[PDB]
């Protein structure tokens, strides 16, 4: 309204609303996460079991 | 007042010629209607990003970077490297 003859505030708001999703998120971590978790968990479990066995020994 | 009324007349009907009537101005050669209304309306985008500011160039956000889901090669080397780093713990 402060721009009385903008003649583009309609167009600018149109582009703004139509650009509500410029793009999407990228949560592509769905098997890389699983593999990293598997490797880390197996290694850490081996470490913890080894530590407990060392404590017992 | 006559000096007020006459001033109002000469400053209104002539203001009509300048703005309130599309008669431009006879005293001034170039009309502002052929100068400001459209071309200088691009002056706003001349100071702005031309065909780009009102446009707001499409730039979709991209994906972040990751390991390409590669545990066949990166995992073993990572494990060996972390154990080597553990040698000075």
């Amino acid at each position: 309204s402060v721009l009385k003859n903008t003649s583009v505030i309609d167009k600018i708001e149109s582009y703004v609303k139509q650009y509500k999703p410029v793009k999407i998120d990228a949560s592509k971590q769905l098997q890389v996460i699983e593999s990293f978790e598997k490797h880390a968990m197996t290694n850490a479990k081996e470490t913890e079991s080894l530590v407990s066995k060392e404590l017992k020994d | 007042q006559d000096l007020y009324l006459r001033e109002l007349k000469d400053t209104k009907l002539a203001p009509s010629t300048l703005q309130d009537a599309e008669g431009n101005v006879k005293p001034w050669n170039p009309p502002q209607k052929p100068n400001l209304p459209e071309l200088e309306l691009q002056g706003p985008e001349a100071l702005k990003a031309y065909t780009e500011q009102n446009v707001e160039t499409a730039h979709v956000a991209k994906e972040s970077e990751e390991g390409e889901s590669e545990p066949i090669e990166e995992d073993w080397l990572v494990l060996d490297d972390a154990e080597e780093t553990k040698e000075s713990h």
